[PDB]
RNA sequence: GAGUCCCAUAACCUUUGUACCCCAGAGUGAGAAA
RNA sequence: GGCCCAUUCGGGUCUUGUAAUUGGAAUGAGUACAAUGUAAAUACCUUAACGAGGAACAAUUGGAGGGCAAGUCUGGUGCCAG
């Protein structure tokens, strides 16, 4: 990687991505749907 | 040697070339038990003659 | 939820009695609380499907064994009928 | 002793091209020195050959070291210009090798010179 | 028939692969790491007794 | 996947001497006798610890046949911390010097091999890690280094050739303990072609019960390679019964 | 052809799937028919076996048995012996099926596009078109598959869904 | 350490593709008293049954249960001792042979197993993919071997 | 499946509330109410117990821990 | 004795006078302790005491 | 009363400046020139 | 998410699913200018033109399971069971 993409947690380096936060968003959002149905 | 551009559209196929160039020398001094350099020498004449091609 | 008359609560024995960063790191904390959400929907979902091949297995094994138990029935017939 | 070792006779040089000549027909032959080092290390190649009459000789020395270091078998022949003319190719080959393949229609003859080629190292 | 058959093998061969590990060229390209986990407690060696 | 500026959190393994790299995917791992280089390019891991940098290197189970055995789930490795280790096969330090990584300072690895060119590498590798002696000779021949070996807790093979069971025979007799291990890796292919290789795996087996070894386990290496296992056993003198 | 002697067998079903997956067969009826042309010819060198050694029978029928495998192409040159005529398995007349030659000498990517290559009149063996998948190739045979000179693939005008195409696309 | 043993990979479902000619038959040693009642030759009927070369197995189990059997069976111990049948050595204590032979079979899948006994017969039929071979009538048969 | 042709084997559509009723909501099925009548019994058997607990509870009952709680 | 030999026919002594050697017509060859309870073992000098 | 002991002699981010870069990667593999 | 094992609890494995869209090629049945064939003729073989996306140019037979109603029938210890 990038040396700026190289983070002091995998927390930092996943919530850079942003495919893989707007997948849980779209999910996210479908099980309350369900939930607080 | 692309990070510190030892070797270094058309200066690349110098690149390219110069690079096999090098990779052939290390194996004719690498093996050979006390290398000599009139292969060396031969060698980059080749490369010069390129040189002036392009 | 079920809530006890207080007079049935108050009269109980001791054993059962009923106890009644900002910013950067909320998106960071909310996250955390999304993703484990997600992983326990997909777990009761993966978890209940076994079930249901379960009572699906249970059912198709339950009619080999009827099969299996009846048939040694008849063996038992021919094998002492010669006794 | 030789540099260039083990050296095939003249017969066992002839079963080899034969399967060299065919299995560039059949795409499963990658040809010269930087295909032969690219194979090893994919570890796709059955073996290489090698031209033992090479200018300079050492410049395909190093395959060897990365063959047994697979325990890829290996070998060298006398004339690089008879490879290419087996090989298909209008220039010299000075190395070649072949490339795996349990669906080739050749896995008997490419086994069966392997075999050979074994019982020669 | 044919085309039936053929849609079962590829079939098999899925379930092959769940029931037992097949081999598929090694490795290509980088070594990524086991995709699924190293499982610590697991031994899948035949034992000699 | 495993790419250089990410973290992973490194754990203990069954056997002592290895760990377990996780994070988005896991890695065999183990702590390296030689910080600051790759033997042949492998992957490393650094750790600040109270502050030193202490240092370890990926396991490639496509390119070592042990790490692949060990995946693939062995019971038994008697390689471990403070223990000496014969290796028949040094071919090169890719999988030497992780077994030398395993045994540790206090313990050694006695590499043999055969041919020069290989072996020339095996000795620069070899120096690096002070408990390596590169042993560049014949293994069908122990007596003609008998003088650079004493006993060996447990013996490894990866020797490609179709007599390998003689040569692990008068190895084990010469240098292995009583009760030792030995772990053998056995290629069909290279032993017999024309059966099948699972005919050839109970033959060898046979072999090594001929030559007082109790076989214990046998693990096909699937799928980092075809038609491959390894064999763990134990060199019982007293009797196999 | 005849039927097994036991057709419902579980390892034999799983036979005869991997088999016709591997080699892309119709049904089981070209798999029993290889079959028991195996048997025939493990049967004869089954009881030139059992003849004395130097039996002139033995010899003789033995020898040109052999040499017509060898033929075939199932037994290779170095196995000219009864014992390696035993030892043979259907697959490797299966592997002698056209099919497996035009797949694995690459003109077909697939038994299945080899197949209907070979059935749509595409593939020739000398001054021959083959439309029969089951046509066993001799070795010499083998170097000679080619697409045929009337084929598209083989050296002759578009088909017919080409130039219809190249015409509807003129206009 | 919960262990988990791998499945052969010689085996294809119940399919053993690994098995080819020539076969492994251990031999048992009631199949030995069965095939001299019959009078059928252990090689001859093993290569007719199988129209494959057989090569025949006798561990030092079954040679042990043989030959304890007594001067009865004095016959049995000879034909048994046929220089065509080649003899398996054994590391375990026991002299059962019933077990010697299940695990060995459980562990290597190129093995035929020859046997009347109807304890053993059921438990080689478990186990997957291993050709079951006995005597009846008046040669012998083959049951889970698909190349027939 | 035997002898049952698939128009034999038909789904049969769910009727809706009707729209003068809306308001109250959705129309109960008979796998609605056995939820609803399960959910009662359920919580009526553990009050049930609570109860028959309570009563017959000791007076002279003495657990230690009583002096922190 | 033992059911597996079947009829004696040669025996001999060990010439260290140590074991027994046994040849039976059902085809083996036996060895045995010519004292069953001592073992062939060096003994310490308190043993042998 | 109170973590020196993770270099405020420092790390990280932002702005400015200087010098270079916009090819494949487990790189492809027979054309190029006319 | 898919799949495998397992009476039981559970255990094991990883590129999968589409009941989604889309592209250009191949050709047989057929239909047929013909020729050949034949006492003549049918048929076979060869061969101009046309001849495929639901390629509706619409092969079958058998077996194992589901699930659905403001529906219907029957025995009961509500709300169950067949």
């Amino acid at each position: 990687m990038n040396r700026k993409e190289r983070k002091s947690t995998i927390l930092e380096t996943l919530m850079g991505d942003e495919a893989s936060n707007k997948y849980f968003k779209r999910k996210y959002n479908e099980i309350q749907e369900k939930s607080t149905s | 040697g692309a990070e510190k551009a030892l070797f270094r559209k058309n200066k690349g196929r110098i690149s390219r070339y110069l690079a096999n160039k090098c990779s052939m020398a290390s194996r004719i001094d690498n093996y050979s038990e006390e290398p000599s350099n009139v292969f060396g020498s031969v060698l980059k004449k080749q490369v010069e003659q390129r040189l002036e091609f392009y | 939820g079920l809530k006890v008359p207080k007079a049935v609560q108050k009269e109980l024995p001791f054993k059962s009695q009923i106890h009644q960063l900002g910013g950067d790191e909320k998106k960071a904390r909310s996250f955390i609380q999304k993703v484990l959400t997600i992983s326990k929907a997909k777990d009761s979902k993966r978890k209940e499907q076994k079930a249901s091949q379960r009572k699906e297995r249970l059912k198709k094994l339950a009619k080999m064994e009827e099969e299996k138990s009846q048939r040694d029935k008849e063996k038992k017939k021919e094998y002492f009928a010669q006794n | 002793n030789p540099k260039a070792f083990p050296l095939a006779d003249a017969a066992l040089t002839q079963q080899i091209l034969d399967v060299v000549q065919q299995a560039a027909n059949l795409r499963q032959l990658k040809k010269g020195a930087n295909e032969a080092t690219k194979t090893l290390n994919r570890g796709i190649s059955e073996f290489i050959i090698m031209a033992a009459d090479c200018e300079p000789i050492e410049i395909l020395l190093h395959l060897p070291l990365l063959c047994e270091d697979k325990n890829v078998p290996y070998v060298f022949v006398p004339s690089r210009v008879a490879l290419g003319r087996a090989c298909g190719v209008s220039r010299p080959v000075i190395a070649a090798s072949i490339t795996t393949n349990d669906a080739s229609a050749i896995k008997t003859q490419i086994y069966a010179v392997k075999d050979k080629i074994e019982t020669l190292l | 028939s044919r085309v039936k058959k053929r849609k079962k093998y590829q079939k098999a061969q899925k379930k092959l692969k769940s029931v037992r590990a097949v081999y598929s060229g090694g490795q290509s390209g980088v070594y990524e790491g086991e995709k699924t986990g190293i499982k610590k407690g697991l031994t899948r060696s035949v034992k000699f007794k | 996947g495993a790419r250089g500026g990410a973290k992973v959190v490194i754990e203990p393994h069954r056997h002592a001497g290895v760990y377990i790299a996780r994070g988005k995917e896991d890695l065999l791992v183990t702590k390296n006798m030689a910080p600051g280089e790759s033997v042949y390019g492998e992957k490393r891991i650094s750790v600040e610890e109270p502050p030193t940098k202490v240092e370890y290197r990926v396991w490639n189970p496509f390119r070592s046949k042990l790490a692949a055995g060990i995946m693939g789930g062995l019971d038994e490795l008697f390689i471990a911390p403070g223990k000496k280790v014969l290796y028949l096969g040094a071919a090169s330090g890719t999988s030497v010097s992780h077994v030398s990584d395993v045994v540790g300072p206090e313990g050694v690895v006695y590499a043999v091999e055969f041919s020069h060119r290989p072996g020339r590498e095996l000795i620069s590798m070899a120096k690096k890690r002070p408990n390596i002696i590169p042993i560049i000779e014949d293994a069908r021949h122990p007596q003609k280094y008998r003088m650079l070996i004493g006993m060996v807790d447990c013996v490894f093979a990866d020797v490609a050739q179709p007599d390998q069971a003689r040569i692990i025979a008068l190895n084990s007799h010469m240098f292995l303990k009583d009760q030792g291990g030995v772990v053998i890796s056995i290629k069909a292919n290279c032993i017999d072609s024309t059966v099948d290789a699972e005919t050839v795996f109970a033959r060898e087996v046979q072999k090594l019960r001929e030559e007082r070894i109790k076989p214990l386990e046998q693990l096909t290496l699937e799928p980092y390679e075809r038609d491959h296992c390894i064999v763990v056993g134990r060199y019982m003198r007293s009797g196999l019964k | 052809y005849s039927t097994p002697k036991r057709p419902y067998e579980s390892s034999r079903l799983d036979a005869e799937l991997k088999l016709a997956g591997e080699f892309g067969l119709k049904n089981k009826k070209e798999i029993y028919r290889i079959s028991f042309q195996l048997s025939k010819i493990r049967r004869a060198a089954r009881d030139l076996l059992t003849r004395d050694e130097k039996d002139p029978k033995r010899l003789f029928e033995g020898n040109a048995l052999i040499r017509r495998l060898v033929r075939v192409g199932v037994l290779s040159e170095d196995k000219k012996k009864l014992d390696y005529v035993l030892a043979l398995k259907v697959e490797d007349f299966l592997e002698r099926r056209l099919q497996t030659q035009v797949y694995k000498l690459g003109l077909a990517k697939s038994v299945h596009h080899a197949r209907v290559l070979i059935t749509q009149r595409h593939i020739a063996v000398g001054k021959q078109i083959v439309n029969i998948p089951s046509f066993m190739v001799r070795l010499d045979s083998e170097k000679h598959i080619d697409f045929a000179p009337t084929s598209p693939f083989g050296g002759a005008r578009p088909g017919r869904v080409a130039r219809r195409n190249a015409a509807r696309k003129a206009e | 350490t919960r262990n988990i043993p791998q499945v052969s990979s010689a085996l294809f479902f119940q399919y053993n593709q690994a098995i080819k000619p020539p076969y492994q038959v251990l031999i048992d040693t009631n199949f030995i008293n069965f095939s001299i009642q019959k009078k059928v030759d252990i090689v001859r009927g093993m290569m007719d049954c199988l129209l494959a070369k057989c090569n025949p197995l006798i561990t030092d189990c079954v040679m042990a249960e043989l030959e304890k059997l007594g001067p009865k069976y004095r016959i049995a111990l000879k034909l048994a001792r046929d220089p065509r049948i080649k003899r398996l050595s054994c590391s375990h204590k026991g002299t059962y042979a019933d077990d010697c032979l299940v695990h060995r079979v459980l562990q290597h899948k190129c093995y035929i197993v020859a046997t009347n006994d109807a304890g053993l017969k059921q438990r080689i039929r478990k186990i997957p993919g291993i050709p079951l071979m006995s005597v009846g009538g008046h040669a012998y048969v083959i049951e889970k071997l698909p190349d027939v | 499946a035997k002898l049952v042709h698939d128009v034999q084997k038909k789904q049969h559509r769910e009727r809706s509330q009707l729209t003068s009723r809306s308001r109250y909501g959705f129309l109960e099925k008979h796998k609605d109410y056995v939820k609803r009548a399960q959910d009662f019994h359920r919580k009526q058997s553990t009050l049930k117990v609570l109860r028959e607990k309570a009563k017959e509870r000791n007076p002279d009952e003495y657990y230690h821990a009583m002096h922190s709680r | 004795h033992t059911k597996r030999m079947q009829h004696v026919f040669q025996v001999k002594y060990s010439m260290d006078s140590k074991y027994i050697i046994s040849g039976s017509d059902d085809g083996n060859v036996r060895l045995w302790r010519s004292k069953a309870w001592e073992r062939s073992n060096v003994k310490t000098t308190r043993e042998k005491n």
